[PDB]
């Protein structure tokens, strides 16, 4: 009981360090930076045959 | 073939699950304090199916 008393304890600090407030917000930024480079190359891709 | 085997192994994890209810309750109603079967409960905490 000891032990699934401290693996509890370790529970809520997993997820109070895990999981951080406005996190899928930090994600969508640099999602956003990565499809704005993507276009840029794309249309490089675009230039060449023409 | 492996989701046959899937099938069998759902019904075995089933039995398995039923022996642990019969076993937890039947030590619930032994303890027969309120203290003693909340500690049952601590143990299998991480243990329901």
């Amino acid at each position: 009981l000891e032990t699934i008393k401290k693996q509890q304890e370790l529970a809520k600090r997993q997820v109070q360090k895990d999981m951080g407030s406005q996190k899928e917000k930090w994600e969508k930024k640099k999602l956003e930076m990565i499809e704005t480079a993507e276009a840029s190359f794309h249309e490089n891709l675009a230039k060449n045959p023409v | 073939k492996f989701d046959d085997d899937f099938y069998e192994f759902r019904s075995k994890i089933k039995e398995l699950e039923r022996r642990l209810a019969s076993v937890i309750t039947q030590g619930f109603d032994d303890y027969d304090t309120i203290y003693g079967r909340f500690k049952l409960l601590d143990n299998f905490e991480g243990l329901l199916t």
